[PDB]
């Protein structure tokens, strides 16, 4: 539609963004300890999957 | 169930109170003299 450009963009845009995000509260909770109700903290990281609708923009399934 | 309290409670640092003098006995060392006195035990001169 030659618009989809814009949403390729910004679902790329998004991801990055949720990525560094992850990244970032990884680093602040580097070396905290004893979260809510005592459970230990544990890391996480994210999946980049494309939207077949072919060729498509990238989402983030779940962390 | 059983968590740390989470309670933050920041110090602010030391300060001296006081310089407290040990009046104990010393020791008691001839000096040949005909004027000269010591105490033994407790008690001032005036």
């Amino acid at each position: 539609a030659l618009l989809n450009i814009f949403d390729i963009a910004g679902s790329a845009l998004a991801a990055q963004s949720k990525r560094l995000n992850v990244a970032a509260s990884n680093l602040a909770n580097a070396d905290s300890v004893t979260g809510p109700d005592g459970q230990p903290y544990r890391a996480k990281q994210v999946v980049f999957q494309v939207d077949a609708a072919a060729t498509g923009g990238v989402k983030v399934a779940s962390v | 169930q059983t968590t740390l309290p989470s309670g933050l409670q920041i110090g602010t640092g030391v300060r001296p109170v006081a310089t407290e003098r040990l009046h104990s006995q010393g020791n008691l060392s001839q000096t040949n003299n005909s004027k000269d006195v010591a105490i033994k035990g407790q008690g001032f001169f005036q």
